[PDB]
């Protein structure tokens, strides 16, 4: 509801009262240079969805808007130990491995790619016109998750993978209240678990958050932007995985054909959308058996690799 | 009867004491009706001003309510119905005049009060009483320009009128030209609208509209007139429509609204008026003056700008919501018919 109210979709239960808050903000910010049209100038970059993200103010305005949503989320009751426990299932470890690189280590760098802008170049002599884009890229990797069943029956589960920064400015483990809002979704997929022990492996390119290269260059987050940049000296990060009970999360009807329903009953950003239950203070004591944490290190290298 | 015509003499020369004689008549006032400053020598006066009078109007000594509240406002002070305190004073005086239910008792109360209360206030209180009593109805009240020219004319003329009247004999007196386009020069583009803003006519229309349709009085009667709310909307709305028209005829754009009260006011205005009742001039407003929180202990004004802003925020909400809430907590709907009113 709140989403439709904020930004104003015709689905808003009362546009007249709660207004067109997000959208009107984009216009105000784009017209500071000529607000009464006396200079016969058009809107700046924040006035077009196509270009809005280029401006730094976008993130400030969208940051504010988020705080308003948060104000609602902090009113919701904390997820109980019960609610995010999966009776029987226990995740005992998660790791990541890239080719030619230590365990629990992600790498990033620059990479040139080519795009034919020929169809867009009006009144230009026909032919090919290739343009070379430089953009962030990450080395391919894969998650390896150790899950124990201890039930006696095949258990269905949702694998939910997020990643956040590890520490604060003072160099300690970030607290939950802070860290919960910095968790970026990395993957969410359905898995069938056999009784006893299960070794789950998942490639970076199978991510349900991402869409392939080919789609962008030739809706989905760009694949090459899946991993944060990190630092040359290495940037410390907590990798988190949760296995939830798919039977509860299931919805009887990038991810097949899009035109019907959102396939997860749980709230979006589900493990961390709400405040912590009493006693919980940091990630390492928020965890239930069916969750796991892992220290990852993100290394950047200022070099241009080919495709 | 005569009484109706005798009240109109009160409007004559508002600051000259009532015993000085109005038109070709004079009042035969009791000594307990004489003002405290003049009463101790009173006799020497009745004689002194007795001359040149055809008629003498008798006046009976009556009970007279307490005129404490009416007398609270200074005699040399300004009077505005916008100021909270003045509203309570006028409404109380109106109540006295209104309360004397015979035309002879009204005449006695008036004659007494006149020289004790603020002229501007007296004029208002009387005007309202006469216009809305049954015995005094359809009576032609003298134009307020003629009784209070100081609110309608450049102060410069007054010392010319005094000169002309003292030096030159009657009959040979030259008409005094009233300056026009005198409040600002051509550096201020606003000066072009003098013929509208400063026109005697339109200022009289505005004053009179608020006479017949006040927003504060007693009971519903003389405030509860059909669709006065819509009237207030429309009349004022037409003022700006007409103003915006006249703007276009002087190569100006449409008047810009007061978006928000914290931003400076670009257009100053020095009105060039001198109140002969207050014996001072009206203050001007400078360019880029800013609205400031009021604390006028005397006038009974303790209002912050944020108070105003809060009222506006709430009114907007109601208008968008489509309904208002009464004191009781119930909802009243701003429908097509009575919404505007
Ligand atoms: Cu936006
Ligand atoms: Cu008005």
């Amino acid at each position: 509801i709140l989403g439709n109210i904020i930004e104003s979709s015709i689905l808003s239960p009362n546009r007249q009262l709660y207004g067109d808050m997000h959208n009107v903000g984009h216009v105000f910010l784009s017209y500071t240079h000529d607000p009464d049209h006396r200079h016969l100038e058009s809107f700046g970059v924040m006035g077009d969805v196509a270009t809005a993200m280029r401006d730094p103010v976008f993130y400030r305005w969208h940051s504010f808007i988020d705080d308003i949503f948060q104000e609602h989320k902090i009113k919701l009751p904390a997820y109980t130990k019960s609610q995010l426990t999966y009776e029987g299932i226990s995740v005992t470890g998660i790791i990541v491995q890239s080719e030619g690189a230590p365990v629990n280590t992600l790498h990033t760098y620059w990479q040139q790619s080519d795009v034919d802008l020929s169809r867009g170049m009006d009144f230009v002599p026909r032919g090919n016109v290739f343009a070379r884009f430089t953009h962030l890229q990450h080395a391919p990797f894969q998650y390896v998750i150790q899950i124990d069943n201890t039930s006696d029956a095949q258990r269905m589960g949702f694998v939910r993978i997020f990643m956040a920064p590890k520490n604060d400015e003072r160099g300690q483990p970030m607290l939950f209240r802070d860290q919960r809002l910095f968790m970026v979704e990395m993957d969410k997929f359905l898995v069938a678990l056999r009784p006893g022990a299960n070794r789950i492996r998942r490639r970076s390119n199978e991510s349900t958050v991402t869409i392939p290269f080919e789609r962008t260059f030739r809706c989905g987050w760009p694949a090459h932007m899946l991993v944060p940049k990190g630092l040359p000296e290495g940037f410390p990060a907590d990798l988190f995985v949760m296995v939830s009970n798919y039977e509860d999360d299931r919805v009887v009807q990038y991810c097949g054909v899009r035109d019907r329903l959102y396939p997860d009953r749980k709230a979006m950003g589900f493990p961390f959308d709400r405040l912590a239950r009493t006693g919980v203070d940091r990630l390492s004591n928020f965890v239930t058996p069916n969750m796991a944490i892992q220290s990852v290190n993100v290394i950047h290298i200022d070099k241009t690799v080919p495709r | 009867m005569n009484y109706k015509k005798n009240l109109l003499l009160l409007y004559d020369r508002p600051r000259e004491p009532i015993f000085m004689g109005k038109g070709k008549s004079v009042f035969d006032v009791p000594d307990n009706y004489l003002t405290d400053r003049y009463r101790p020598i009173g006799p020497e006066i009745q004689n002194r001003f007795g001359e040149l009078a055809e008629e003498r109007i008798p006046v009976r000594s009556i009970a007279l309510p307490d005129l404490r509240i009416p007398m609270s406002l200074g005699r040399q002070e300004q009077f505005s119905l916008f100021i909270p305190r003045h509203r309570k004073i006028a409404a109380r005086l109106i109540d006295i005049f209104m309360g004397m239910r015979n035309i002879e008792e009204l005449q006695s109360c008036a004659v007494f009060a006149r020289d004790r209360i603020n002229p501007y206030l007296f004029n208002y209180a009387l005007s309202v009483a006469l216009l809305h009593r049954r015995d005094t109805k359809n009576l032609d009240l003298p134009s307020v320009v003629e009784v209070f020219p100081d609110k309608y004319v450049d102060s410069r003329v007054f010392e010319q009128i005094r000169e002309e009247a003292t030096v030159v004999p009657e009959g040979m007196r030259m008409p005094i030209v009233i300056p026009k386009d005198f409040t600002a020069s051509d550096l201020d583009e606003e000066h072009r609208l003098w013929y509208f803003r400063e026109d005697i006519g339109v200022n009289l229309h505005h004053w009179h509209w608020h006479l017949v349709y006040p927003f504060e009085a007693s009971n519903r009667a003389i405030v509860d007139k059909d669709r006065r709310g819509e009237l207030f909307y429309y009349m004022h709305s037409q003022l700006i429509a007409r103003y915006n028209f006249e703007r276009f005829c002087n190569r100006l754009q449409r008047v810009k609204r007061l978006n928000n009260l914290r931003e400076p006011i670009a257009e100053g205005y020095f009105p060039k008026l001198d109140s002969l009742v207050a014996s001072r001039t009206w203050p001007g407003r400078v360019d880029n003056a800013v609205i400031k929180d009021l604390n006028r202990e005397l006038d009974q004004i303790k209002q912050d700008v944020s108070d105003l802003e809060r009222w506006i925020d709430r009114i907007y909400e109601a208008v968008h919501q489509g309904y208002v809430v009464d004191e009781s907590g119930n909802r009243i709907f701003l429908d097509e018919e009575k919404g505007i009113d």
